[PDB]
This record gives C-alpha cells, sequence and structure tokens, in this order.
DNA sequence: GCACCGGCGCTCGAACAGGGACTGT
DNA sequence: CAGTCCCTGTTCGAGCGCCGG
C-alpha cells in the first residue's frame, strides 16, 4: 500500500540537470541485505526498474535500525540536493511532555515503513536513480529508481510532515476532543474516552492510516504506562527521560567532551542542577576532535558533582490550564544559572539551565535578565504563556539598576526569594563629585609599534606616579591608570578620565569580566565607599588631564 | 475576486523573503487560527504544502478602541525587495501641506485590499506559517490571493481605485489634504476641532459608500516643533560644572562648528578639585552666552534628500522622558525632539520604547511620508520577547540596537 | 569508503563598526 | 584633515555534538 495523495511538485533549481554519480563499492553483509529491501519494494510497487534511458545515477547504502535485525535504506543525495529547489520545512520545533496535559487514556503509534509510503512527483522520479551491484560484479547490477519518498532527499521530512498532516485533517475533523500530537510518524493520540470506547477510534484511525498507505504493525504502544515517546517514558501521572547512560573513560578525547556536555544539556530538561561551563572549556582552543585532552581539576569536580545528580529517579507533572505557571531561578557558579517551571512546590513540569557568556564585561542583573528572557521564550512555546517569576533579587536592586540604566529594560510580573546566592549590584558610582576627597586626573598611552606604554595619574593634592607597561595597547594603558588611582587612594575617591572605552566598560557596573584588568578594577570599586568617575575631552586644555598627557609620552 | 490583476515583478538580482516564524502565544495563535480559518473560506488565502520556499512572519495585535485581534505580518523584507514596485514604478505623491495643517485624523482603510486580486506569479511570495502551542503539529502554511494588508504594494496598486473614490470629495473640499500610507489614510485640515470631526465623517460615509469600511485623537502638526540643545544656567560654577560643560560644547562643535570653547578651558589650568568654586572671567562669560546663542538658532542647511534614508536614534532619559532625532547625513538633523510619559499607562520601558518608536514613525510618515531606521536604545533579545505585546500600528519600520553609554548626559537632557 | 530535517548547546571564525592614534600632501 | 592601522566589541553562520523522527 502506497498514499492515493496527491503528490508534492518538486522541481530542480534553474539549469541543472540531476546527478551522474556513480556506485561505490559495498560490503557483501549490506548488498545481499539490500537485494531484499529492494525485491520487496519493487513487488509493492514502491520502486520502479529503469532503462537505458535513465542517465541518472546516485549511490546508496544501508545502516543497521535501532532495534536491529532490520536494514534502513539510505541514499546519498548530498548532490541531487544541491541541484533541487529549496523548500520550506514545516517542522518548527520539538514537542515537549511538559507540555502534554493529563488524559483519560493515550495509545502512542508508529506508522511502520513512513517514507516509502507516499508518492513521489511523476516527473521527478528520475534523479531518483540508483543501483544495487551484484554478487560478485558480472554485468550491470539492477537499476531502479523512487516511485515513492526516498530516505535522505532534501525535500521528503517537509513533504512527509505536510502528506501527514492531509491525512490526519479528515479523522479529526470527526474527532475534535482527541488530541494527536504528531511529529513524523510518530502519533501520540490521547482522548478523554473510557478505554473500551478509546480503543475503538485507535482501530478506526489504524483503518482511516491503512486506507491511506500508512500502515501501523505490531509495535504500537497500547495500554501500557511506561510509554516510550520522543526519547521519554510517560506515565499516567508522571513523565521522566529515557535510560541516560554517561560513559566512564580514563583518557578523554576532544570528541568525548561533545558528547558528554551534549548528554549532560540533554538531560538539562529535568535533573536540577546540572554545569557544563568548566567541562566546556576543553573544547576552546579549535583542536582535532580525535586529539586526547587532559581533564582539568575544576572539570573534574563538575563531572562528579554531575554524575551525583544522575544517580537519581526524578520526575516531572503534566500541565493545568486552569492552574497558573511559576518559574525560579537560581544562582550557579560565574555566569551560570538553573532554573524551574512549576505549577505547584516539588512538582515540577521541566527544569533548566542558562549558561551563555553574552559580552566581555557583564554583570549578575545582566545575566539575570537575559535568563528570565530564554524562560520566556520558550515557555510561550511549550504552555502559550509567560510564568509568574520568582528572582533572586530585590525589589530595590532591580529598581536602582532600571531607573538608572540607559538601555529599555523589563522583566515581567515577579516575586523576590530570599534564597543565596543573592543578585546585587556591587557598586554604585556617584552622581556629584565628592567634597573633601582627592581628585586623580588619569591617563595613560602606548606605541602601537613597539608594544610599549606608560600609565599614570596626577592629583590636586600634589601626588604622582606613572608605571612602564610591556605588551600593552593604547585601551589597556587607560584601563591600568584607574587600577592605579584605585590603589593608591583613599575609601573616597574622585577619578577624571579622558577614555571613552574604560569609562563605558565601568559605567555599566561590571561584576566579571573576561579581562583580569578589568575584574580587579572592579575588586577594587567594591572595597571603596565612594567613588565619582568623570570625562573630559582629550586634546583641550583641561589642565589636571593635560599634565598626566605630556607625563605618558616618551 | 476576479478583473484584470497588475504585473508585479522583483528585481533581478534579489530572492524572495525566507524568514523563519517566531512562536506565538495561545491567545494569539487562536485569534490568527480564527481570522486564518475565515479569510480562507472567503477565499483571500489559501493552503499551500513546503515547495514554496519562502516565508513572512504573522502574528497578532489588540488596536486602542478594538477588543478584536489583528493579523498582521511582518513584510518588511518583502518591501525591501519589491522597492522599484512600490516606489518607481507606482510611487504615491506626498503633500508638503499635511505639516502645515491643524489637526490630522489618521483611518485604517486597509479593508479595500481584500477585494482587489493579486497577480499569480506573486502570490507565492506572501507565504507565512501559523505555529502550533507545544508544536502538536507542525505549522499551517498559507498565502494571499488578495492584496495583502502590510505590502508596500498594495495601496501602489489600489492607487487607480483610491484616486477615483477620493476625487468628489476633493473636487468639493479642495483645501483638504489626504495622503495614503500603507493600510492608512491621513486627513488633514485648517479646520475648527468640530468641524473636522465632521468633515472626517463625511469622508468615511463617502468611503462606505464607494464600497471602503473604516471602522482628542487626532494629531496636531504644529503642536509639536524642534527643542533645542541647552546648557545650564548655574549662579556659581564649579571645576566639575565647567568640564561637563565644556564636554558638552565638544560633542555640540560637530553640529554647529562655530562653538568655541578655548576660554571655558582657560578656566581649568592647573590640577584642581572637582567640587572647587571657579568664577567666570569677562572673556569666558562673552563665550558662554556666544555659544549660547548659536544653540538657539538652529543648524542651518538641514535639506531632505527623498532618494536617502531616514535614520533615528532615541535616548532613555528616565522617569518617562524619551528624546529622538532624526537626520539622514550625521550631525545634520531634520526634526529633534521629547517624548512624554502618557497619562494612566503603567510605567514599562519597553511599552514607552514602542509607543515611542510609533509616535516619531507617525511624524515622520506625516512630515516625509516614509519611515525611519531605528538605533534602539535596547538589546536584542530583550525587544524581540515583548515588542508585539505594545504594537499597535499597521506598518512595522526597520530596526537595529545599539549600546552606548550618555558621557555627557546628553546634550538634550535638562 | 556514509543521506535528510527539526530544536537545543558550545566554540570558532568571518564580517563589520567605532574610537584613538599615525602619516602624509 | 583624510585616509589608514590597530584595538575592541559585536553579530552571524559554520561546525560538532545531544535528542527526535
Ligand atoms: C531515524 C530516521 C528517520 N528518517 C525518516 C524516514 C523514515 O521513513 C521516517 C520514520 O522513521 P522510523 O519510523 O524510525 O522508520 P520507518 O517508519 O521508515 O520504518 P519502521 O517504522 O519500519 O522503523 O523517518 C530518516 O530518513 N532517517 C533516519 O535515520
Ligand atoms: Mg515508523
Ligand atoms: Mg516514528
Ligand atoms: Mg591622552
Ligand atoms: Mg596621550
Amino acid at each position: 500500500k502506497i498514499s492515493p495523495i496527491e503528490t508534492v511538485p518538486v522541481k530542480l533549481k534553474p539549469g541543472m540537470d540531476g546527478p551522474k554519480v556513480k556506485q561505490w563499492p559495498l560490503t557483501e553483509e549490506k548488498i545481499k541485505a539490500l537485494v531484499e529491501i529492494c525485491t520487496e519494494m519493487e513487488k509493492e510497487g514502491k520502486i520502479s526498474k529503469i532503462g537505458p534511458e535513465n542517465p541518472y545515477n546516485t549511490p546508496v547504502f544501508a545502516i543497521k535500525k535501532k532495534d536491529s535485525t532490520k536494514w534502513r535504506k539510505l541514499v546519498d543525495f548530498r548532490e541531487l540536493n544541491k541541484r533541487t529547489q529549496d523548500f520550506w520545512e514545516v517542522q518548527l520545533g520539538i514537542p515537549h511532555p511538559a507540555g502534554l496535559k493529563k488524559k483519560k487514556s493515550v495509545t502512542v503509534l508508529d506508522v511502520g515503513d513512513a517514507y516509502f509510503s507516499v508518492p513521489l512527483d511523476e516527473d521527478f522520479r528520475k534523479y531518483t536513480a540508483f543501483t544495487i551491484p551484484s554478487i560478485n560484479n558480472e554485468t550491470p547490477g539492477i537499476r531502479y529508481q523512487y516511485n515513492v519518498l526516498p530516505q535522505g532527499w532534501k525535500g521528503s521530512p517537509a513533504i512527509f510532515q505536510s502528506s501527514m498532516t492531509k491525512i490526519l485533517e479528515p479523522f479529526r475533523k470527526q474527532n475534535p476532543d482527541i488530541v494527536i500530537y504528531q511529529y513524523m510518524d510518530d502519533l501520540y493520540v490521547g482522548s478523554d474516552l473510557e478505554i473500551g470506547q478509546h480503543r475503538t477510534k485507535i482501530e478506526e484511525l489504524r483503518q482511516h492510516l491503512l486506507r491511506w498507505g500508512l500502515t501501523t504493525p505490531d509495535k504500537k504502544h497500547q495500554k501500557e504506562p511506561p510509554f516510550l515517546w520522543m526519547g521519554y517514558e510517560l506515565h499516567p501521572d508522571k513523565w521522566t527521560v529515557q535510560p541516560i547512560v554517561l560513559p566512564e573513560k580514563d583518557s578523554w578525547t576532544v570528541n568525548d567532551i561533545c558528547k558528554l556536555v551534549g548528554k549532560l544539556n540533554w538531560a538539562s530538561q529535568i535533573y536540577p542542577g546540572i554545569k557544563v561551563r568548566q567541562l566546556c572549556k576543553l573544547l576552546r582552543g579549535t583542536k582535532a576532535l580525535t586529539e586526547v585532552i587532559p581533564l582539568t581539576e575544576e572539570a573534574e569536580l563538575e563531572l562528579a558533582e554531575n554524575r551525583e545528580i544522575l544517580k537519581e529517579p526524578v520526575h516531572g507533572v503534566y500541565y493545568d490550564p486552569s492552574k497558573d505557571l511559576i518559574a525560579e531561578i537560581q544562582k550557579q557558579g560565574q555566569g551560570q544559572w538553573t532554573y524551574q517551571i512549576y505549577q505547584e512546590p516539588f512538582k515540577n513540569l521541566k527544569t533548566g539551565k542558562y549558561a551563555r557568556m553574552r559580552g566581555a564585561h557583564t554583570n549578575d542583573v545582566k545575566q539575570l535578565t537575559e535568563a528570565v528572557q530564554k524562560i520566556t521564550t520558550e515557555s510561550i512555546v511549550i504552555w502559550g504563556k509567560t510564568p509568574k517569576f520568582k528572582l533572586p533579587i530585590q525589589k530595590e536592586t532591580w529598581e536602582t539598576w532600571w531607573t538608572e540604566y540607559w538601555q529599555a529594560t523589563w522583566i515581567p510580573e515577579w516575586e523576590f526569594v530570599n534564597t543565596p546566592p543573592l543578585v546585587k549590584l556591587w557598586y554604585q558610582l556617584e552622581k556629584e563629585p565628592i567634597v573633601g576627597a582627592e581628585t586623580f586626573y588619569v591617563d595613560g598611552a602606548a606605541n602601537r609599534e613597539t608594544k610599549l606604554g606608560k600609565a599614570g595619574y596626577v592629583t590636586n593634592k600634589g601626588r604622582q606616579k606613572v608605571v612602564p607597561l610591556t605588551d600593552t595597547t593604547n585601551q589597556k594603558t587607560q584601563l591600568q591608570a584607574i587600577y592605579l588611582a584605585l590603589q593608591d587612594s583613599g575609601l573616597e575617591v574622585n577619578i577624571v578620565t579622558d577614555s571613552q572605552y574604560a569609562l563605558g566598560i565601568i559605567q555599566a557596573q561590571p561584576d566579571e569580566s573576561e579581562s583580569e584588568l578589568v575584574n580587579q578594577i572592579i575588586e577594587q570599586l567594591i572595597k571603596k565607599e565612594k567613588v565619582y568617575l568623570a570625562w573630559v575631552p582629550a586634546h583641550k586644555g583641561i589642565g589636571g588631564n593635560e599634565q598626566v598627557d605630556k607625563l605618558v609620552s616618551a | 475576486s476576479p478583473i484584470e490583476t497588475v504585473p508585479v515583478k522583483l528585481k533581478p538580482g534579489m530572492d524572495g523573503p525566507k524568514v523563519k516564524q517566531w512562536p506565538l502565544t495561545e491567545e494569539k495563535i487562536k485569534a490568527l487560527v480564527e481570522i486564518c480559518t475565515e479569510m480562507e473560506k472567503e477565499g483571500k488565502i489559501s493552503k499551500i504544502g513546503p515547495e514554496n520556499p519562502y516565508n513572512t512572519p504573522v502574528f497578532a495585535i489588540k488596536k486602542k478602541d478594538s477588543t478584536k485581534w489583528r493579523k498582521l505580518v511582518d513584510f518588511r523584507e518583502l518591501n525591501k525587495r519589491t522597492q522599484d514596485f512600490w516606489e518607481v514604478q507606482l510611487g504615491i505623491p506626498h503633500p508638503a501641506g499635511l505639516k502645515k495643517k491643524k489637526s490630522v485624523t489618521v483611518l485604517d482603510v486597509g479593508d479595500a485590499y481584500f477585494s482587489v486580486p493579486l497577480d499569480e506569479d506573486f502570490r507565492k511570495y506572501t507565504a507565512f506559517t501559523i505555529p502550533s502551542i507545544n508544536n502538536e503539529t507542525p505549522g499551517i502554511r498559507y498565502q494571499y490571493n488578495v492584496l495583502p494588508q502590510g505590502w508596500k504594494g498594495s495601496p501602489a496598486i489600489f492607487q487607480s481605485s483610491m484616486t477615483k473614490i477620493l476625487e468628489p470629495f476633493r473636487k468639493q473640499n479642495p483645501d483638504i489634504v489626504i495622503y495614503q500610507y500603507m493600510d492608512d489614510l491621513y486627513v488633514g485640515s485648517d479646520l475648527e476641532i468640530g468641524q473636522h470631526r465632521t468633515k472626517i465623517e463625511e469622508l468615511r460615509q463617502h468611503l462606505l459608500r464607494w464600497g471602503l469600511t473604516t471602522p482628542g485623537y487626532e494629531l496636531h502638526p504644529d503642536k509639536w516643533t524642534v527643542q533645542p540643545i541647552v546648557l545650564p544656567e548655574k549662579d556659581s560654577w564649579t571645576v566639575n560644572d565647567i568640564q561637563k560643560l565644556v564636554g558638552k560644547l565638544n560633542w555640540a562643535s560637530q553640529i554647529y562648528p562655530g562653538i568655541k570653547v578655548r576660554q571655558l578651558c582657560k578656566l581649568l589650568r592647573g590640577t584642581k578639585a572637582l567640587t572647587e568654586v571657579i568664577p567666570l572671567t569677562e572673556e569666558a562669560e562673552l563665550e558662554l552666552a556666544e555659544n549660547r546663542e548659536i544653540l538657539k538658532e538652529p543648524v542651518h542647511g538641514v535639506y531632505y534628500d527623498p532618494s536617502k534614508d531616514l535614520i533615528a536614534e532615541i535616548q532613555k532619559q528616565g522617569q518617562g522622558q524619551w528624546t529622538y532625532q532624526i537626520y539622514q547625513e550625521p550631525f545634520k538633523n531634520l526634526k529633534t525632539g521629547k517624548y512624554a510619559r502618557m497619562r494612566g499607562a503603567h510605567t514599562n520601558d519597553v511599552k514607552q520604547l514602542t509607543e515611542a518608536v510609533q509616535k516619531i514613525t507617525t511624524e515622520s510618515i506625516v512630515i516625509w511620508g516614509k519611515t525611519p531606521k531605528f538605533k534602539l536604545p535596547i538589546q536584542k533579545e530583550t525587544w524581540e520577547t515583548w515588542w508585539t505585546e505594545y504594537w499597535q500600528a499597521t506598518w512595522i519600520p526597520e530596526w537595529e540596537f545599539v549600546n552606548t553609554p550618555p558621557l555627557v548626559k546628553l546634550w538634550y537632557q535638562l
């Protein structure tokens, strides 16, 4: 059975012809195993034998399936894919079980031989020609082209999903209360009907699908509470992820740290507390995927800490739209955040992690804000709404931030949760200059050809200091001079610079940075009581600034 | 509905829009599904497959004095891609008169496009996709059959018919100006506040009469006016005061080249403490007031250039105040201005930003007949996340984001 | 001696921008 | 004064992995 659904008209990119690429020699195991697949499809009319009138050829191969025994015929259309028209991908995302609502009866079905049950545009079938070589290569092997949707072509998923939607459109009209989560050929059909009456619609749905060419073999989850759908295990009350085995090995390659972070990230979905930043640091400095990398100390601690979160069963409850949505955030380490979306106290829906280091010089607030956004965005995707937030920041800290910042900022409806480590502003520069504090005029230059430089200050009281610098830049020197003015000063200072760059960094009140120089200038500002920073135009006659400019010139 | 459609081209060198559909809230996906199921039954839009490689995002907004949702499409891209069609081939003339008017009412005449059919060879370019809450099903793709609301090419094609409908009203009201910008119709008069309102009422009737529905509000052009850069007036000046002043002046000199700072810098000789009071000299006092004089009379040599793009920078001043500047080539401003907090709305910096954006754009349409490219004082993600919650316009302007700290407490403030 | 599409993470490099110096007629 | 170099900061897409089919 092949679907009687109308074909999606396909075209090749203007001016280009189809593929004339040769078939590569394969394994005897695979060739023998591919003749069976091709004989089954010919008698079923899925592929068609072609004579000398088809100049096209593309290589085929086969991969083993997830539960073995049976093979999967693949075609390397990397070439046709190039010559084929662009599509518009109709799959917009992956459905999340935290988004599923509590149903009285569920049955998840999979449609066997999916793509090999949907027609291919009669005109386009020519370029999908392939060749199965013989057992020992005698004369020509059997040719064959496709009459159905091939596994490995750019157009195939989008066409299938679209073809699956037109197939389930009539059944849904007649059954509006039935929720059919369709992802490719995997249909999670769930209803509020009684078990006997549910099982009947499923047989109506099954028969409906078979009239359409789509078979459902007896490897369809009936009423088995541990339902394996989308890499999850769904129980009627709660859901969990499928077994996640994190591999233990003595020597690690870079390909392995990629595999571990990816696994860890997948598991961040519901295991709260996952940290990857230090493990991710091992992917830094490009290098080969085959090359061995030593696991550093701070990364050994993290993998051990993550191993501890993983040997414990955790579940997430399903969604209740009559109850509202709550999201809560915690600070992990530096630049790392964890959140969890729930509706009731210990009953989580989904958990998460935000670890992106956007910018060279940020702060906790700035980071909490982009964390809030990451959630809001993905919450709208799963539940179609924004949640109420429980955030580790004071209403007054936030208020001082937004009213004083130059960018427009906003966080939705939120409440202050007193769970340390709290998010706060570690300093606040003065609006007006401090009376009874020493005034430090600072500048610092550098020669771009010798990479050397000087940095210093001059004060109102007569104090002075310049320092030589090794492999500096013009910007680093101006930053060095703020650092100096801060070391050699009291609890209350007044620093006046001619650098936009530097002042700009500091005005944004950073509490972390990628630059060590900037990190210690922060450490200093926290140690102060009152600091007033100001700016002045460079080569003007500003007495104070002019004096330091001369000093740093040699 | 069938007659004769206009052949619409795309410039040979540019490809149609291919934009990803961003996530939508449940309250508005439901709204879009209903509007789309209606619009399909009526025959305005049609269902298409994935063989159409194009997309343009859709969403919904809720207008002021409306509880009904409106289907908005972000055609910004297709507009850029069909500008020869709407600016060159079928331009819509801009009158310099409505700037000089007393009151201007805006009318949403966008409803009229749904009667006129779109060229077959172009319907493909107007494709969009409704998402599904928690990705239950793949997105449902559609495309326009009629003229779309949001495309700058719709009013261009409708010009033919729009001018016919408007001629008998203009023949007997030659004093009234009507400009058409997208789904809207700007109607201005030098009449009384009450008599304006009724002429608008007659106009509504006139259109409703010609088959077009149109389901203090109105703008007052001459009540906006350009606000200057101003220097503070202190009784006694400190070292810090003079330095901040010298800063302002130094950047201001990039606009007005005649501003001198010399004698103010002469008062700042030697390393003084920031809070030490410096009295003003005879020549310093003359340069102060003389500089203030140059900031009293605006910059000469500011001419609009209809080929060049309009640019606008906004500054958040805090406490609900927001300043803007519109220029074409830097330091050469065409218009500058403030933006005060509206009475009754809750304080949200983004609502205020979006509101400000919309105001400035409307002013830019009314004054130049084009929309500006905005240099927004907000981080990208922050905006992309909440702007559609506060949007009430039928058009959407171009924008980019910028992070630039206020070094000299912005020339614009107090 | 190995296919496709989607979502997410993470890092890298390309491309680009703005400021301050430099240089140069 | 103007191009021009460098620094520094961005944004985009590429590439790899994870998961799904
Ligand atoms: C996992 C996978 C899926 N697919 C597409 C094509 C398949 O027709 C479709 C469904 O995959 P599966 O349902 O996993 O395979 P299938 O339906 O063809 O056959 P069966 O049920 O007998 O396992 O997903 C690929 O193209 N490649 C892959 O590696
Ligand atoms: Mg299957
Ligand atoms: Mg399947
Ligand atoms: Mg200097
Ligand atoms: Mg210098």
